[PDB]
């Protein structure tokens, strides 16, 4: 429990420490803010334009032309300006369907990684996931995706089954392991051998069908009950 | 699932005025709606480049297969790399390659075919030698049928029912595999979601080239021809009408590739969660990486897109 | 220095063996990146082969608790 917690303890501080060293890794939200105010600026430059006409000054071609041929020069400004706005808003609406998207996805990882433990590898970060703890960000939300890790491998030699008075032993949980004079039995996830008995064993069949099984005995936790 | 259309670039004033000063000189009056659809183009062609990053670059090892291939029984030539073959495509990949066939500008993709096939096989390597212990953290070599044992526990069955019939599973298997490669090679209109792809990115280029043929309401479709039959006065309103309405073409062409550049992002969303929960991974998902009880799922690279054997 | 590309030919940069991670994309696999300017083929990663064998088995004897950020 001590190394656990003292691991989870760096980790927070290592990610707070990258958080405020590294610009780039927070780039999505400032890439959100740079294109709406991008966009909103060039619909506002793109009132300066003559949209094919003399003048971009609506009431300078009032003043300058007779309102005959000023008025086409005001349709043609009205119509640029129109197809620039529905240009507008339609990019906006493409962006918006993004970004709900985006938010649809923000909205499950809530519930499914910081709500419960998610088995859907990858969803809730790299490696086994353990919690997710959420935090807010301008125009998005920020996931701490806790994950347990495995290190430190070893090499061992495995064997299917065990046949011990022609009956085939298989794991009741965990697989089969030797250090290479002695088997034992243990979980997947982590080094714990253990001595091969009864109880975390179950029996099926005889030794002839089974590829690759060995020899080995099975201890009976019930014989030295009744041995006294 | 497809993945990536082609990244497509326009030269907005090639496309519009050809090799006419005074149509640029007028195009200038219009504004910056060149830089737009320069922006936008940009845009989904950075996409589709992220889009093929983030299906295919999952793994950050390049693993190979052991040089004897032997796993228990179960046979998998059809989907490994072949040494022989140049290009180093499996057989189901070659034959996925082989049933898939101005102003304008196609760019080349960020990631080649080889680089594909590559990262497909360190994931076809990893999954077979590793299990599914490598989309987690270091890999952990495992016998194959014990690899399987764990799979069919996972979907409550017991070791010893693989254990005693490994033979006929592993037969099974090879069968199964056979007959989707014949499938593929048999029926036509599998593959009919990447062919789809590109005859709309075909349709749309040669609908806006035809377009440049369009007279517009005015008295010619040639630029040329305008400006040497008419004095200047009605010139610039000719030319108006034309380039307006080559600016609607163009829009219109631009407006469209944006949702499908949605579509397609979307859909290549889906095949990076397929690739990582099916492929790094069992699934309890039903009906999400196959019909039945999922076991495991092999990777395989095809033109704009992705093809997993479940 | 001219290299001639796939996607062009480009002016100003020396094509180099040695391949590292994609630093500016260019096309086909070609990036370039500032070490004077260079061009090289991107590297998809570092080979790894597994020790597979048909008995033998890798099992963790340690772990470590991992915090990783997501926006
Ligand atoms: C494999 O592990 C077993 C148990 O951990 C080892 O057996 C013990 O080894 C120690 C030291 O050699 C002895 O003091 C004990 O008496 C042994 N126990 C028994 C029940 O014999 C075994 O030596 C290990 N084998 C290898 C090759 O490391
Ligand atoms: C595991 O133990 C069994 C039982 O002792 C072995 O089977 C014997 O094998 C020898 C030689 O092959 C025969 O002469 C005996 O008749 C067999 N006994 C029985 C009951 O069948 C088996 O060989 C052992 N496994 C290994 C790998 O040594
Ligand atoms: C695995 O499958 C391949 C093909 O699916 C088998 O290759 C065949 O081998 C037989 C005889 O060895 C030949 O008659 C066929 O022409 C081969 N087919 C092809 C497509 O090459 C292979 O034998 C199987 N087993 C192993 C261990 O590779
Ligand atoms: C488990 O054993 C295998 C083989 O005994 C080890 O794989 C060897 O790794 C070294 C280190 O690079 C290579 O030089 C050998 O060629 C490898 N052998 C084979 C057969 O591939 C493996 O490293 C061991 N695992 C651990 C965790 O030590
Ligand atoms: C598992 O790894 C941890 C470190 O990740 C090991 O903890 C270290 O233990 C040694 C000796 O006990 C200390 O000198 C180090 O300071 C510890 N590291 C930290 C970060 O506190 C732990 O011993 C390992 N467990 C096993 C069984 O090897
Ligand atoms: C494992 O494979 C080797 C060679 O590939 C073979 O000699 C050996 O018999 C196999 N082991 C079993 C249990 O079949």
């Amino acid at each position: 429990q001590k190394l656990i917690a003292n691991q989870f303890n760096s980790a927070i501080g290592k990610i707070q420490d990258s958080l405020s060293s590294t610009p780039s890794a927070l780039g999505k939200l400032q890439d959100v803010v740079n294109h709406n105010a991008q966009a909103l600026n060039t619909l506002v430059k793109q009132l300066s334009s003559k949209f094919g006409a003399i003048s971009s000054v609506l009431n300078d071609i009032f003043s300058r032309l007779d309102p005959p041929e000023a008025e086409v020069q005001i349709d043609r400004l009205i119509t640029g300006r129109l197809q620039s706005l529905q240009t507008y808003v339609t990019q906006q609406l493409i962006r918006a369907a993004e970004i709900r998207a985006s938010a649809n996805l923000a909205a499950t990882k809530m519930s499914e990684c910081v709500l419960g433990q998610s088995k859907r590898v990858d969803f809730c970060g790299k490696g086994y996931h353990l919690m997710s703890f959420p935090q807010s960000a301008p125009h998005g939300v920020v996931f701490l995706h806790v994950t347990y890790v495995p290190a430190q491998e070893k090499n061992f030699t495995t064997a299917p089954a065990i046949c011990h008075d022609g009956k085939a032993h298989f794991p009741r949980e965990g697989v089969f392991v030797s250090n290479g004079t002695h088997w034992f039995v243990t979980q997947r996830n982590f080094y714990e051998p253990q001595i091969i008995t009864t109880d975390n064993t179950f029996v099926s069949g005889n030794c002839d069908v089974v590829i690759g099984i060995v020899n080995n005995t099975v201890y009976d936790p019930l014989q030295p009950e009744l041995d006294s | 699932l497809p993945v990536s259309m082609t990244k497509t670039s326009v030269d907005c004033t090639m496309y519009i005025c050809g090799d006419s000063t005074e149509c640029s000189n007028l195009l200038l009056q219009y504004g910056s709606f060149c830089t737009q659809l320069k922006r936008a183009l940009t845009g989904i062609a950075v996409e589709q480049d992220k889009n093929t990053q983030e299906v295919f670059a999952q793994v950050k090892q390049i693993y190979k297969t052991p040089p004897i291939k032997y796993f228990g029984g179960f046979n998998f030539s059809q989907i490994l790399p072949d040494p022989s073959k140049p290009s180093k495509r499996s057989p189901i990949e070659d034959l996925l390659f082989n049933k898939v066939t101005k102003g304008l500008t196609v760019l080349p993709p960020l990631l080649t075919d080889e680089m594909i096939a590559q990262y497909t096989s360190a994931l076809l390597a990893g999954t077979i030698t590793s299990g599914w212990t490598f989309g987690a953290g270091p890999a952990l070599q495992i016998p194959f049928p014990m690899q399987m044992a764990y799979r069919f526990n996972g979907i409550g069955v017991t070791q010893n029912v693989l254990y005693e019939n490994q033979k006929l599973i592993a037969n099974q298997f090879n069968s199964a595999i056979g007959k989707i490669q014949d499938s593929l090679s048999s029926t036509p209109s599998a593959l009919g979601k990447l062919q789809d792809v590109v005859n709309h990115n075909a349709q749309a280029l040669n609908t806006l080239v035809k377009q440049l043929s369009s007279k517009f309401g005015a008295i010619s479709s040639v630029l040329n021809d305008i400006f040497s039959r008419l004095d200047p006065p009605e010139a610039e309103v000719q030319i108006d009408r034309l380039i307006t309405g080559r600016l609607q073409s163009l829009q219109t062409y631009v407006t469209q590739q944006l949702i499908r550049a949605a579509e397609i992002r979307a859909s290549a969303n889906l095949a990076a969660t397929k690739m990582s929960e099916c492929v790094l991974g069992q699934s309890k998902r039903v009906d999400f990486c196959g019909k039945g009880y999922h076991l495991m799922s092999f990777p395989q690279s095809a033109p704009h897109g992705v093809v997993f054997l479940h | 220095n001219v290299f001639q590309t796939r996607a062009g030919c480009l002016i100003g940069a020396e094509y180099v063996n040695n391949s590292y991670e994609c630093d500016i994309p260019i096309g086909a696999g070609i990036c370039a990146s500032y070490q004077s300017i260079i061009a090289y083929t991107m590297s998809l990663g570092a080979e790894n082969s597994v020790a597979y064998s048909n008995n033998s088995i890798a099992i963790p004897t340690n772990f470590t608790i991992s915090v990783t950020t997501e926006i």
